[PDB]
């Protein structure tokens, strides 16, 4: 009933404010309490700050100094914005919904309680990399076939990470494998996504092939034949 | 002089203050070599220096005594008896004042088994009257003279400190040994008392009923709490199972009655206090040792101490 | 935050103690975390586990203090290997903001899987940039770590490939790529390239050629 | 105490006091006796 979406620049350029949106989509905003939750590479998850439902913020002291969560309750969508940002600020911000806990061991009367969040739906996640360098979008190359045979769509050389990739703009989803990305030395991603279909369907059944990189809105398509 | 910091904080407001964790410089069995370690102390037994300094509340009046904790404070009833040639007169009147002519007489060698339980306000763990609830002062009329109420049925009262202390063992020298608090297993509590408000509420009308014979049935009494002195005499303060009980009487006596809950109970937040002051004397005061693990005593509240400002 | 690894044979029951103990009263909160996805809750009170999780995932109720917080996963599988945290909030400490560790849980006894190598030759469109790369997918193989080798014609190649760490597969699989970057004259100018797969004490090797 | 240095036995557990020199520990034969009409 509940699903989070958030959406980020992808890149943004050291010593900036970072910007990130979450739409709620189901229930309300202003009736909950959420949460800013990001993972960089090597260092586990770090819980950013979170907003209540009366619109009460409270940061992680780690980037308190550097941190604004809002909300916007016209629509369900609530900000984040963080400023000052360093190469160690690249993670996958995470949007997620908290629950008030209120755990209590003695009496209520003298303060005897303490209140605990969690997070009980997230998102999906936003990829954000900090870094001086300009993005690029990548360039698509066919990767013609020849029981079954598989055919392939090269996606190579873009910035930053990452590109979605659809096959018949989302009616081929099975047999389709989309590989992780490979970092070049020349700083570019290159990718690689390949179907297994039938050697029957080679003619002609058309397979085109879908890739958008966000962060350049290159958007592309290329269609393999033998 | 103690370097003292809170202990664990965020609790509720003013309270992770209200027992500190504090460290000092000791002597040791060598005379000549030193040692560092630390106490839980309440904030009612330290004050502070004027930085985190603090001192232990008795030093610029008293001397300090802790009890061997072999011995327990808990109260054995006691018979008082008269030699021999001497006699023990027991006034039998179950509606006697105190004072004058009592009718019905007898004599024992010995008197009932009598608790010297010391405590202050509630009478605990005393015995009861047969009939009605008698009051009993030397001049009623007199604001001055305190009047000693004695119930015919005991109010019941819960008491607990849940805080699950530890006592940690410390050589201040050859074969003295001074028992501080080590640390608090589990939640850091608060130390009260349970008293039925129904029980309470009815007993406190049998006082009131008895009061008016001394002032008119026309006449409004009130119940305030008290109005000042020291700490042993504003709240109600006693012994339970070795640590001293300070309660906020506050809310059992804020009533006031005219002319002419049933569920749940009214709690008392009480503190606790270790070096006690001496009741008659000054430059004298007691250590009391801590306690292990969770008090929790049950006893009776059979009367009061009561106080009338001269409607 | 630092990782504690954990090793758990396949079907066995899970242990996995928490990282700081409570104080007091606590309420603990149990994540799974897979980097590269968003973190399940699995259990948010002490032993409350919301809808949508097998009752296989158990915690430990804070009824007498002194009993340590430890998440059990019963009949564990190959899907259960993941990042777990405790979320560990008592009446003691202060506010939980830190996740804690992280317990790197490995299920052991899983079924070796043999890769499916798939060699591409450069295609007509990067020819045509004066560019060509040989791609060389590797997928469906267990345990995650092969070896990709190079050859033009038989001689070795090791000046301008790339290789993927394994990474793994929604049916807990794994796969990698490699891509061998040439002048499109050295795709003309040699014989054949192949890519050998080596996978536990195995190679496969898949070749193509300009024809 | 683990170097030459020491310490009395018995200050790790009880405290110590010196017998005054004047008095005797020669023992001296004692006569119990019973009270009146025992
Ligand atoms: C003198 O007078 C004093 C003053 O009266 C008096 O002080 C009293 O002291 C006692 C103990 O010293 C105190 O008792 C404690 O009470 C706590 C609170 O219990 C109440 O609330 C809970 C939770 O309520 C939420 O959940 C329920 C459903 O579960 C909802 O219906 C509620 O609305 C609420 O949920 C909403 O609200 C939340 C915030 O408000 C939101 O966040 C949430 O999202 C929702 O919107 C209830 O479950 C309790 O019900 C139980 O009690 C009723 C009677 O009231 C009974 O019918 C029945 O037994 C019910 O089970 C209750 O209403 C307790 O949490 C606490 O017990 C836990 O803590 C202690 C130590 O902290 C543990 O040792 C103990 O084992 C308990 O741990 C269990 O529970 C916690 C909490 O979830 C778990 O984390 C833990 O893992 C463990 O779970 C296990 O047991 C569960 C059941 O016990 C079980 O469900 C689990 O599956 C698992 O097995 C303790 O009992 C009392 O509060 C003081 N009084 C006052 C007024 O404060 C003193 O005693 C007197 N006498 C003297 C001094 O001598
Ligand atoms: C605690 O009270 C004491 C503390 N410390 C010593 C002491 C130290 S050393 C020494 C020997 N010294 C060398 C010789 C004489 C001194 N000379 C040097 C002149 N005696 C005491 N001795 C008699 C005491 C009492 O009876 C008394 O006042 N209570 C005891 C009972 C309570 C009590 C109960 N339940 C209670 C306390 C607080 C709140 C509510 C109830 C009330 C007060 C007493
Ligand atoms: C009161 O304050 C004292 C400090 O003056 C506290 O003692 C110290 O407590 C810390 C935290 O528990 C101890 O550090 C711990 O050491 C163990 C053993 O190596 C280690 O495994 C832990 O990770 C942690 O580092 C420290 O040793 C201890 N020092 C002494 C002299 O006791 C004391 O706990 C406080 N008490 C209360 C009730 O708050
Ligand atoms: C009023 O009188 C009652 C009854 O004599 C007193 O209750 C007694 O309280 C003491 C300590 O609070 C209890 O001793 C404790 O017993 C438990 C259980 O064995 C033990 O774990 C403790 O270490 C301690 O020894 C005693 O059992 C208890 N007696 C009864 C019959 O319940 C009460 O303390 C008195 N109150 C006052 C203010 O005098
Ligand atoms: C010993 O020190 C205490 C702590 O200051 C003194 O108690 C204070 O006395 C003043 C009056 O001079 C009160 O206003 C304070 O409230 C007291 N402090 C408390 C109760 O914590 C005490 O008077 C000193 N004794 C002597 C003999 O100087
Ligand atoms: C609290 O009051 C009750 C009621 O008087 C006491 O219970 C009585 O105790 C006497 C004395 O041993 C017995 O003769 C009665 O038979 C008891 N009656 C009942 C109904 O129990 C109780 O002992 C008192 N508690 C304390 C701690 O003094
Ligand atoms: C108070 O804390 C002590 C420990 O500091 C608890 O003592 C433990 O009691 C359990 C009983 O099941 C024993 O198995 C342990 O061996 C004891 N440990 C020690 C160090 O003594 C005691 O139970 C606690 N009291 C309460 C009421 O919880
Ligand atoms: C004080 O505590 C005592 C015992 O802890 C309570 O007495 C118990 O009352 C229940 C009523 O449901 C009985 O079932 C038990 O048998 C009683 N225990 C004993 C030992 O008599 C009493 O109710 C408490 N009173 C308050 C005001 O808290
Ligand atoms: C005080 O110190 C003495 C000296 O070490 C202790 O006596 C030793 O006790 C151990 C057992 O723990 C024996 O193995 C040694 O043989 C004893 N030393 C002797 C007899 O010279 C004594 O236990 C200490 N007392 C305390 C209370 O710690
Ligand atoms: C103890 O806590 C109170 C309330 O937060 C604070 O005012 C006080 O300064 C604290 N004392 C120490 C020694 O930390
Ligand atoms: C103990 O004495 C030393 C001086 O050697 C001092 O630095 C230290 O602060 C003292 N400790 C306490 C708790 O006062
Ligand atoms: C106490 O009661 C007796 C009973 O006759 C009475 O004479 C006396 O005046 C009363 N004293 C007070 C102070 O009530
Ligand atoms: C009692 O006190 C009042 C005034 O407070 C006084 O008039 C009266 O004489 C006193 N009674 C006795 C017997 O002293
Ligand atoms: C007061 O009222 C009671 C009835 O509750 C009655 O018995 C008594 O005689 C009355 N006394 C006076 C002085 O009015
Ligand atoms: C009596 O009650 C008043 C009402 O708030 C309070 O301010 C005062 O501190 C109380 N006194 C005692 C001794 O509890
Ligand atoms: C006693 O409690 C009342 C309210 O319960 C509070 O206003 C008052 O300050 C307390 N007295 C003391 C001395 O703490």
């Amino acid at each position: 009933q509940v699903q989070l979406q958030e959406s980020g620049p992808g890149l943004v350029k050291p010593s900036e404010t970072l910007s990130l949106t979450c739409t709620v989509s189901g229930g309300s905003i202003s009736n909950y309490y959420w949460s800013w939750i990001r993972q960089s590479p090597g260092k586990g998850l770090e819980w950013i700050g979170y907003i209540s439902d009366s619109e009460s913020t409270n940061y992680n002291p780690s980037l308190k100094s550097r941190v604004i969560i809002s909300v916007d309750t016209s629509k369900n969508q609530l900000s984040l914005k963080l400023n000052s940002v360093t190469a160690a600020d690249s993670a996958i911000y995470y949007c997620a919904r908290a629950q008030q806990g209120k755990r209590i061991y003695g009496m209520v009367s003298f303060g005897e309680f303490f209140y605990y969040y969690y997070m009980d739906v997230w998102g999906k996640g936003t990829t954000v990399t900090v870094s001086s360098a300009s993005t690029k979008g990548p360039s698509v190359f066919p990767l013609a076939p020849s029981g079954t045979a598989a055919l392939g769509c090269l996606v190579k050389d873009y910035f930053p990470e990452p590109v979605t990739v659809s096959w018949n703009s989302g009616a081929l989803t099975s047999g389709v494998h989309t590989f992780p990305a490979v970092l070049q030395s020349s700083g570019l991603y290159s990718l690689s996504s390949v179907v297994t279909v039938p050697s029957s369907s080679l003619g002609t059944q058309t397979y085109i092939c879908n890739v958008n990189h966000k962060p350049s809105n290159t958007k592309v398509d290329k269609k393999v034949e033998p | 002089t103690l370097q003292c910091t809170n202990v664990t904080n965020a609790i509720t407001d003013d309270m992770r203050g209200e027992l500190k964790n504090c460290s000092f410089n000791m002597t040791t069995e060598l005379r000549d070599k030193k040692q560092k370690v630390y106490s839980l102390f309440y904030r009612l037994d330290v004050v502070q220096i004027n930085n985190k300094e603090y001192r232990l509340i008795n030093c610029n009046t008293s001397a300090i005594t802790q009890a061997c904790p072999k011995v327990s404070f808990e109260p054995i009833p006691i018979h008082y008896c008269a030699p021999a040639g001497f006699a023990i007169l027991k006034c039998k009147d179950k509606k006697f004042n105190g004072t004058g002519p009592c009718p019905s007489v007898s004599t024992v060698q010995c008197t009932h088994g009598i608790k010297p339980v010391v405590s202050t306000q509630l009478l605990l763990n005393g015995s009861l009257a047969e009939e009605e609830v008698m009051i009993r002062s030397e001049n009623i009329t007199n604001n001055a003279k305190n009047i000693l109420v004695q119930f015919n049925t005991p109010v019941q009262i819960n008491c607990t400190r849940p805080n699950n202390n530890t006592r940690k063992s410390i050589r201040i020298g050859p074969g003295q040994a001074f028992y501080a608090t080590g640390d608090i297993i589990g939640d850091i509590r608060q130390a009260h008392c349970n008293v039925s408000k129904a029980t309470w509420n009815e007993t406190l009308g049998k006082v009131v009923k008895q009061l008016r014979k001394h002032f008119g049935n026309n006449t409004i009494i009130r119940f305030a709490n008290s109005s000042g002195g020291d700490l042993e005499v504003t709240t109600h303060s006693f012994n339970c199972g070795g640590e001293f009980f300070y309660c906020n009487t506050s809310g059992l006596f804020n009533s006031t009655w005219i002319s002419n809950g049933s569920n749940d109970s009214i709690t008392l937040p009480c503190r606790i206090k270790q070096i006690i002051n001496m009741w008659q004397r000054i430059g004298q005061a007691m250590y009391a040792p801590p306690i292990q693990g969770v008090i929790r005593c049950v006893s009776n509240i059979t009367g009061l101490i009561l106080t009338r400002d001269g409607t | 935050s630092y990782v504690r690894p954990l090793s758990v044979a396949l079907g066995e029951t899970a242990s996995i103690s928490c990282g700081r103990q409570a104080l007091g009263s606590r309420a603990v909160q149990w994540y799974q975390h897979r980097p590269g996805q968003a973190p399940i809750l699995l259990i948010y009170n002490n032993q409350d586990r919301p809808s949508g999780i097998p009752e296989r995932f158990s915690g430990t109720p804070d009824i007498n203090f002194g009993t340590r917080a430890t998440l059990t996963i019963s009949g564990v599988e190959a899907g259960d290997e993941a990042d777990y945290y405790c979320h560990m909030w008592d009446s003691r400490s202060g506010f939980s903001w830190s996740f804690g560790g992280a317990t790197r849980l490995t299920v052991l006894g899983q079924p070796k899987a043999a890769p499916s190598v798939t060699l591409f030759p450069p295609s007509s469109e990067e020819l045509q940039a004066n560019k060509a790369t040989l791609v060389c997918l590797i997928s469906d193989f267990y345990p995650g770590a092969v070896t990709v080798a190079w050859k033009a014609d038989s001689s070795p190649v090791k000046a301008g490939v790339e290789t993927t760490t394994p990474s793994k597969q929604s049916n807990n699989k794994y796969a990698a790529s490699s891509y061998l970057s040439l002048t499109p004259m050295q795709w003309k100018m040699h014989k054949s390239y192949s890519c050998q797969v080596t996978h536990e004490g195995s190679t496969v090797e898949k070749t193509v050629a300009p024809t």
